[PDB]
C-alpha cells in the first residue's frame, strides 16, 4: 500500500473568509485565526440499573466563536463602536458568514457576547474578540451527499 | 447588449438543473431520413421530437430509455441509413389499438378497435386521412400493415397503446453504412444497432473488434435458453467466432430497444475502479421468466438475463460473447486509450516549444516518470490496479516500466525516427461476485471442548 | 509503414538442448523453437515425446 | 435544505468582464402546501365487538421468502 495525498490543493489560511455584516475581517492575530465550540452535548444517554438505554436529542444550538485580532487592527474600532451602538438602539443581531478553504464552513446569525481584556507591553498585543451564534451546526461544501444515503443501516 | 434591469430573476416552477459530467456518447445506428447528415448529437428527447422523431420510434425509445440510467450519458449520437418503408405486425392478440404516426412536419394519431381484422381496418383508417393518402401509402397484408412515404415526403411511425411490432426495412448494410459513419465522426465509444438480423449484428461485431468500440445487442430470441446441445442461436454464433459483444436476452429489446439501460448503466461508470456490473439495477428491463433449467442454459450460451430478487430487478455476471468478464475488456480499453494520451499530450508540450524531444539516454527515462502519471497512479489510488507482496508466490504486483536504450536500438529505427519495445507490466483487481456459507446449530448442550493449551504445532515431524 | 496513431496502447489481458525425436514433420536435420506453440504451429501433436520433453524443460 | 451558488472568477468568460455582469448564480427551494379537501371513514357498532386476535408478538415488517 502506498501513501495517499489526502487533497489536491493545500490548505490556505488567507483562503478563509470571515464575513460580519457583509465586510470582510482583516488583521488576524499570529497563530489561531478563529475557534467554534458547541456549549453542549448532541445526544444525551440514560442507562437503567437492569441496563436499558434511552437517549434524547439536544436542541440548545448555542456556541460561542472566538476571534483573534491584533490590537492595532482597526477593525477594534468597528466592534468597540458598534458595542455601544447596540447598547443603546437595542439591536444587537447581525449576520456571520465563515468559508473554509479545505474544511466546514458556517452561516449563520450572531452577536458579541464579551469584550477581551487589553494589555501594553514590549511587544504587540493581542485581543481575543468572542462572538456568539445563534447555530454552531458547521455545514460541508464539498461532493459529499452521495454517500450520506449509503452510510445508513439499522 | 442591453440590460434594464439592474438585477433580474427567473423563476422557473419545479424544474431543476443537472450538473456537467464526464462520459462516453453511445451511437444508435437507426434508419430514417429525417436529416441529410450521416450522424447527429441530442441532448434530450425534446430535440429529438422537434426534428420530427415520432413518439415511440426506435430511436426516441432508445433515447428515453439511455437518459434514464443512473449513469447515463449527456449526449446520445444517432446514425442514419437508407429507408424503403415500415411495418405494423399486430401479429399475436389485442383494446385499443393507437398508432403514432407523424409525416412531413404532421403529427396525427390513428386509431382502431382476429389480428387480419385489425390489421385491414388500420390500413382503411389510414386511407381515411387526406393529408396521410396525400403524402403517405397504406396497404394491408396478413396481419401486418405496410405503409410508405410518398418520395419528397418523410413519414415517423412510433408506439402509441396496445400490442404490435414495428420494424423498418433498409436497402443500406451496416457494413457498407459503418465505414462512412466512423469517417464524419469518430467521437463514440458504445455500437448498438437497430436491425436485428444474425448477418447485421455479425457485421457490427466484425466491425467493432477493428475499430476498438464496445458492441451491445439485444436478441429477444427464445432459443436463446435453448438446449445446451441446440447451438442454433445467434449467441452460439458469436462464440464460435471468438468475437466480445455483450449480448443479453430480453422480451421488450424489439419494442423498446433496451440497449439504453444497459447504456445508462454503463456510461457514465470510470473503468479505474473497476466496478463490475454484477448487481447494477437498470430501469426499463423486465425480469426474465425462465425456470432454473432455462437460466443455467442461457449461462452455458453466455446470454446475460435480468433477474429480480428480493422485490428488486439485477443484471447478472455481466460476462460476454468469448467468456471473458465485460469489466476486464473495459479496463484494457481504458488502459489503451489513456497511456497513449498522456504520451502524446506530453510529447506535442515538449515539442511545441522547440527543444523536441531526441533519441538519447538522457532524455528517454522521463518516460517513466510521464507514464507513471495519469493512469498508472490513478489506476492505484481508485483501487483498480492492485499492489503490495504476494504471499503465496512470494512475488511483488508493483508496477513496472522498462525502457530500452540508444545502444540497444537498431540503425533503421534511428532514420524512421520510431522507438519501439517498450514495455509496462500490470495486475488487475476483481470484485465479489458469489459467497457460500455454512451455518450450524445447536439444541442440546454443546459437548466440553478440548482442555489443550499448548501452541499448536505447524506440521508433523516425521520425515524422511 | 504510415501510423496512424501517435501513442498506441495494446492492453493484452543460456545453454540450448537437443532431443533427437523420431518424425516427419520437417525436412530439416534440426530446428529451434521458442515454446510449444512454435510447435504445434508445425503439427506436433500435444503429448508426443518432443512435445512433452519441451514443455518440461 | 436551501442551497446558493456562485461561480468562480475563472470560471467567467472573458466578455462578461468587459460587460461587467455576472451571471449563472443559482437558488433552490421547496414549497409548502395548504389544505384543501379531507376525507374520512367512519364506522358504527352495534352488537358486542368480537374478540381481537390475541397475539403479542412485534409485528413483522415483510415476508422473508425471496429470492
Amino acid at each position: 500500500n502506498q501513501s495517499k495525498i489526502l487533497t489536491l490543493q493545500a490548505y490556505d489560511p488567507a483562503k478563509v473568509l470571515v464575513f460580519i455584516g457583509g465586510q470582510r475581517v482583516s488583521g488576524f492575530a499570529a497563530d489561531t485565526k478563529i475557534v467554534i465550540t458547541r456549549n453542549n452535548d448532541n445526544i444525551s444517554v440514560h442507562a437503567g440499573v437492569d441496563g436499558e438505554i434511552s437517549n434524547a436529542l439536544s436542541r440548545d444550538n448555542t456556541g460561542v466563536m472566538t476571534l483573534s485580532l491584533q490590537n492595532t487592527a482597526k477593525w477594534n474600532g468597528y466592534l468597540a463602536q458598534w458595542q455601544r451602538q447596540a447598547n443603546v438602539t437595542g439591536l444587537i443581531y447581525l449576520p456571520v458568514q465563515v468559508e473554509g478553504s479545505q474544511g466546514l464552513s458556517l452561516n449563520t446569525i450572531g452577536w458579541i457576547q464579551k469584550q477581551p481584556d487589553l494589555s501594553y507591553g514590549t511587544e504587540v498585543g493581542q485581543m481575543d474578540w468572542e462572538i456568539g451564534v445563534l447555530d454552531a451546526w458547521l455545514s460541508p461544501d464539498q461532493i459529499q451527499g452521495i454517500a450520506a444515503g449509503i452510510t445508513g443501516l439499522l | 447588449e442591453y440590460q434594464d434591469k439592474v438585477v433580474d430573476v427567473e423563476v422557473s416552477l419545479g424544474t431543476q438543473p443537472i450538473d456537467t459530467v464526464g462520459f462516453e456518447t453511445p451511437m444508435f445506428l437507426a434508419m430514417h431520413g429525417n436529416f441529410p447528415e450521416r450522424i447527429r448529437f441530442y441532448v434530450s428527447t425534446a430535440g429529438m421530437v422537434a426534428d420530427g422523431f415520432a413518439v415511440g420510434s426506435p430511436a426516441y425509445q432508445f433515447a428515453t430509455n439511455a437518459f434514464a440510467g443512473n449513469f447515463a450519458p449527456q449526449r446520445v449520437a444517432i446514425g442514419r441509413m437508407s429507408i424503403d418503408s415500415s411495418k405494423v405486425d399486430f401479429t399475436g392478440t389485442t383494446e385499443q389499438v393507437v398508432v403514432n404516426i407523424t409525416l412531413n412536419k404532421v403529427v396525427k394519431a390513428v386509431k382502431i378497435n382476429t389480428p387480419a381484422q385489425i390489421a385491414t381496418a388500420l390500413a382503411d383508417a389510414v386511407t381515411a386521412d387526406a393529408d396521410l393518402t396525400g403524402k403517405a401509402t397504406a396497404v394491408a397484408t396478413g396481419t401486418y400493415v405496410t405503409v410508405t412515404a410518398v418520395s419528397p415526403n418523410v413519414v415517423s411511425v412510433g408506439k402509441g397503446a396496445g400490442v404490435y411490432k414495428i420494424v423498418n426495412e433498409s436497402s443500406e448494410t451496416v457494413a457498407t453504412v459503418l465505414p462512412s459513419v466512423i469517417a464524419e465522426n469518430h467521437n463514440w465509444y458504445f455500437l448498438a444497432t437497430e436491425a436485428r438480423s444474425d448477418a447485421d449484428i455479425v457485421a457490427a461485431a466484425e466491425f467493432a473488434k477493428a475499430n476498438y468500440k464496445l458492441h451491445i445487442y439485444n436478441s429477444t430470441d427464445v432459443d436463446a435458453y435453448a438446449p445446451e446441445n441446440s447451438a442454433a442461436s445467434v449467441f452460439d454464433t458469436l462464440k464460435s467466432l471468438s468475437y466480445d459483444s455483450l449480448g443479453t436476452s430480453d422480451a421488450g429489446a424489439d419494442v423498446d430497444f433496451t440497449e439504453g439501460s444497459v447504456i445508462g448503466a454503463m456510461a457514465a461508470n470510470d473503468p479505474s475502479y473497476g466496478d463490475s456490473l454484477h448487481l447494477k439495477t437498470m430501469p426499463g428491463m423486465v425480469p426474465f421468466a425462465g425456470s432454473d433449467t432455462q437460466r443455467s442454459n442461457a449461462w452455458s450460451r453466455n446470454a446475460n438475463i435480468y433477474r429480480g430478487l428480493y422485490g428488486g430487478g439485477s443484471y447478472i455476471e455481466g460476462k460476454t460473447s468469448s467468456g471473458q468478464y465485460v469489466d476486464v475488456i473495459r479496463f484494457s480499453h481504458w488502459v489503451k486509450f489513456r497511456m497513449e494520451e498522456s504520451v502524446f499530450a506530453y510529447m506535442k508540450r515538449r515539442s511545441d516549444m522547440g527543444l523536441s524531444m531526441k533519441m538519447s539516454d538522457e532524455d528517454l527515462p522521463v518516460l517513466k516518470s510521464v507514464l507513471m502519471n495519469n493512469p498508472i497512479n490513478i489506476g492505484i489510488r481508485n483501487g483498480g490496479i492492485l499492489t503490495g507482496y504476494d504471499t503465496e508466490n512470494k512475488v511483488s504486483y508493483d508496477p513496472t516500466i522498462i525502457i530500452p536504450k540508444r545502444a540497444n536500438i537498431p540503425t533503421n529505427d534511428l532514420a524512421a525516427r520510431i522507438l519501439r519495445d517498450v514495455k509496462v507490466e500490470l495486475v488487475y483487481n476483481n470484485s465479489l461476485h458469489y459467497v457460500k456459507i455454512r451455518a450450524s446449530v445447536v439444541l442440546d448442550r454443546p459437548a466440553g471442548q478440548s482442555t489443550n493449551a499448548q501452541t499448536p504445532m505447524s506440521s508433523s515431524a516425521v520425515g524422511v
